[PDB]
This record gives structure tokens, C-alpha cells and sequence, in this order.
């Protein structure tokens, strides 16, 4: 399904299976939070994220 | 009440944080009892009643 939908234009369509434990969700990688600690603002935080 | 004790009007945004807005009399106009004579109230006809 993902291979077939990769041809779809003007949309990102991605098919995937359920996690074993949906309550915990995925455990595949890492979850990282970038925090604005000095009141930089949304734009500066966006630049830092980029 | 607003002149002599302060009044919390609403919130504003200081460096991305919600903070209060207060309206109060300047210090020197709410110090002594005689300062009560400095304040006027508008009447329905627009006159200033002490």
C-alpha cells in the first residue's frame, strides 16, 4: 500500500501496522524535546530546531 | 477602588508569558487623606464631581 500510494501527488499517504502495545505506542526510536528556556520566541525556536 | 487599591483588568504577554495588568493611582496621589480631593467622577451630563 505504501509503495502504491507513493505515486499519489499533493499528499503524503503512509500505511503502517499497529504497535504491539498501542497504549505505549511505538518504541522504535527516540522522542526529543527542544525547549525554549530564555523566552526566545517561536521563530528563534524554529531556527534552532532547523 | 481602582485608584487606592488597584484593579486587575486582564492579561498581557511578557516575553511569551501570560502576566497580569493592573491599574492603580500613582503613589503620590494616594498617600494622605487630603489626596482624596484630587479625584473626580464624571456625571451623566459630563460634569466632573469631586
Amino acid at each position: 500500500a505504501t509503495r502504491a500510494f507513493s505515486q499519489i501527488k499533493d499528499a503524503m499517504v503512509f500505511a503502517f501496522n499497529l504497535p504491539a502495545i498501542v497504549e505505549l505506542g511505538t518504541a522504535t526510536g527516540f522522542d526529543f524535546e527542544l525547549i525554549d528556556q530564555a523566552g526566545l520566541g517561536h521563530e528563534k525556536l524554529t531556527q534552532a530546531r532547523n | 477602588g481602582a485608584a487606592w487599591g488597584g484593579s486587575y483588568v486582564n492579561d498581557f504577554i511578557d516575553r511569551g508569558r501570560v502576566k497580569k495588568v493592573y491599574v492603580m493611582s500613582e503613589a503620590k496621589y494616594r498617600m494622605l487623606p487630603d489626596d482624596i480631593g484630587d479625584w473626580y467622577v464624571r456625571a451623566a451630563d459630563g460634569q466632573m464631581v469631586p
